[PDB]
């Protein structure tokens, strides 16, 4: 018993995309169907319902661009998005609706697939611009911040990798332009400030680009 | 949107409580809350149906209750592998149905730990580049969850933020970073901006100016 | 009876047929042939349907399930027979056949000989229905969706019943 979501992938605002959930082990023709999302690091959303005679309710935030479907012969429930937006960004679930053995509805979600992403953007490959984040306990943190690059991922090095100690690059965030930034910080000694050279190393390979960026006292 | 804590905590073999907080005409109207466990990268399991109710093969540690507008969900001799997020679920009338915002759950394996905080200004080059980032990093926090707000003097900036979700550093503890984006002109404009992280109630402040 | 077993249609069973009568079957042709009451008249009906050929065991005196219980009913002291024969070759198609249909639903059982061809929407909560199909609240037939490669269980069965009056 079990759902598989397909269909997910990336797809520019205002366009269309249609999810496939193909069910094994019972019929989504005498199940009651649902789609639930959830965005990135966000919480779920209960999208559409489908009933064995065909009727559909739908949440707000998608009445009039959405349409949930099932093919009974390809025992396949479906999700037609049309004029998709940034908010519609997500990890999409099919979700069979908890029943008891008489095939009434509990209110709850017993079934559920893996899962498929969907994300709308315009993002397109580009590399990385990178900007030195100056120094200003004994200890000084500099670092370089790595903007607007797509698709993931970047490496960050330090002195060519020389400089290995007190380095803590951090996940990148996913702005609302479908392009990615990073920061990169390595904590030092102050006492080396005014004498040691510190460079961060950027490479992105999707866009073939390469950075080297002193980091300098201001 | 049914409304959860961030974050809920304990040791194990405590018992802890997650509450859910709806309106009338969802969790105050009918007896249909459900809960879901969800471990990172995984669908949602069914936890509780009908208020109290547990599918079979769900361990009897998970109960679930309801009062007035609020419903909650106990979870008794916590085990480490208890630590997800949970979402609580109600029937919203009219076949919709609304889910929480989700809960983490930390089965705390070391002491809490407070944020280190670190805030960039714009650099000068970026400036000359006709813009300009502030760049707020937030590690070794313990639980993961944190809340990040932005001023400008000491007006609320909501406008030109992205905030990531809290990752697991290699020590076990957290990391997330926030960024706030503005032209050159609001950034001169203003005498101060602050990055203000809050972690466990606990709030700190973080300032820079362009003098 | 080639009227009746020869019918090139069969009725949905929660819409059984009955047609009034006003050893040659006795044939290797069908898979149950069961009796009751008078081994092998005033009046004799012939009622048909189709059902799931795991679904033929309810189609006897003193049975439940959702046959039995909500779309055709015998009496305890029946006394006729009841002939069934798989139905795959017609009542199959590729794709899978969704006409025929069963009542999943009913506020009661029905009493022997007793007929349901309601299509209301049953009310399973606490909410009226007010005539629309949603949570708790169902349209009361579901398809069978017979295809070719189910199981032998999972295959149409037409059947008829045989009453002795
Ligand atoms: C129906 O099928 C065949 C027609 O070729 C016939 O042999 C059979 O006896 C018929 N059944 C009746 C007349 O009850």
């Amino acid at each position: 018993v079990q759902l598989v979501e397909t269909g997910g992938g990336l797809i520019q605002p205002g366009g269309s995309l249609r999810l496939s959930c193909a069910a094994s082990g019972f019929t989504v023709s005498s199940n009651y169907m649902s789609w639930v999302r959830q965005a990135p690091g966000k919480g779920l959303e209960w999208v559409s319902v489908i009933y064995t005679g065909g009727t559909t309710y739908y949440a707000d935030s998608v009445k009039g661009r959405f349409t949930i479907s099932r093919d009974n012969s390809k025992n396949t429930l479906y999700l037609q998005m049309n004029s998709l937006r940034a908010e519609d960004t997500a990890v999409y679930y099919c979700a069979r609706a908890h029943v008891d053995t008489a095939m009434v509805e509990s209110g709850a979600f017993d079934i559920w697939g893996q899962g498929t992403r969907v994300t709308v953007s315009s993002a397109s490959t580009k590399g990385p611009s990178v900007f030195p984040l100056a120094p200003s306990g004994g200890t000084a943190a500099l670092g370089c911040l790595v903007k607007d690059y797509f698709p993931e991922p970047v490496t960050v090095s330090w002195n060519s990798g020389a400089l290995t100690s007190g380095v803590h690059t951090f996940p990148a965030v996913l702005q609302s332009s479908g392009l990615y930034s990073l920061s990169s910080v390595v904590t030092v000694p102050s006492s080396s400030l005014g004498t040691q050279t510190y460079i961060c190393n950027v490479n992105h390979k999707p866009s073939n680009t390469k950075v080297d960026k002193r980091v300098e006292p201001k | 949107a049914l409304t959860q804590p961030a974050s809920v905590s304990g040791s194990p073999g405590q018992s802890i409580t997650i509450s859910c907080t709806g309106t009338s005409s969802d969790v105050g109207s009918y007896n249909l809350v459900s809960w879901y466990q969800q471990h990172p990268g995984k669908a949602p399991k069914l936890m509780i149906y009908e208020v109290t109710k547990r599918p079979s093969g769900v361990s009897n540690r998970f109960s679930g209750s309801k009062s007035g507008n609020t419903a909650s969900l106990t979870i008794s001799g916590l085990q480490a592998e208890d630590e997800a997020d949970y979402y609580c679920c109600s029937y919203a009338g009219s076949s919709t149905w609304v889910f929480g915002g989700g809960t983490k759950l930390t089965v705390l394996g070391q002491p809490k730990a407070a944020p280190s905080v670190t805030l960039f200004p714009p650099s000068s080059e970026e400036l000359q580049a006709n813009k300009a980032t502030l760049v707020c990093l937030i590690s070794d926090f313990y639980p993961g969850a944190v809340t990040v707000a932005w001023k400008a003097d000491s007006s609320p900036v909501k406008a030109g933020v992205e905030t990531t979700t809290p990752s697991k550093q290699s020590n076990n503890k957290y990391a997330a970073s926030s960024y706030l984006s503005l032209t050159p002109e609001q950034w001169k404009s203003h005498r101060s901006y602050s990055c203000q992280v809050t972690h466990e109630g606990s709030t700190v402040e973080k300032t820079v100016a362009p003098t | 009876f080639g009227e009746v077993f020869n019918a090139t249609r069969f009725a949905s069973v929660y819409a059984w047929n009955r047609k009034r009568i006003s050893s040659v079957l006795y044939s290797a042709s069908f898979s149950t042939f069961k009796c009751y009451g008078v081994s092998p008249f005033t009046n004799v009906y012939a009622d048909s349907f189709v059902i799931r050929g795991d679904e033929v065991r309810q189609i006897a005196p003193g049975q439940t399930g959702k046959i039995a219980d909500y779309n055709y009913k015998l009496p305890d002291d029946f006394t006729g027979c009841v002939i069934a024969w798989n139905s795959n070759n017609l009542d199959s198609k590729v794709g899978g056949n969704y006409n025929y249909l069963y009542r999943l639903f009913r506020k009661s059982n029905l009493k022997p000989f007793e007929r349901d061809i309601s299509t209301e929407i049953y009310q399973a909560g606490s909410t009226p229905c007010n005539g629309v199909e949603g949570f708790n609240c169902y349209f009361p037939l579901q398809s069978y969706g017979f295809q070719p490669t189910n199981g032998v269980g999972y295959q149409p069965y037409r059947v008829v019943v045989l009453s002795f009056e």
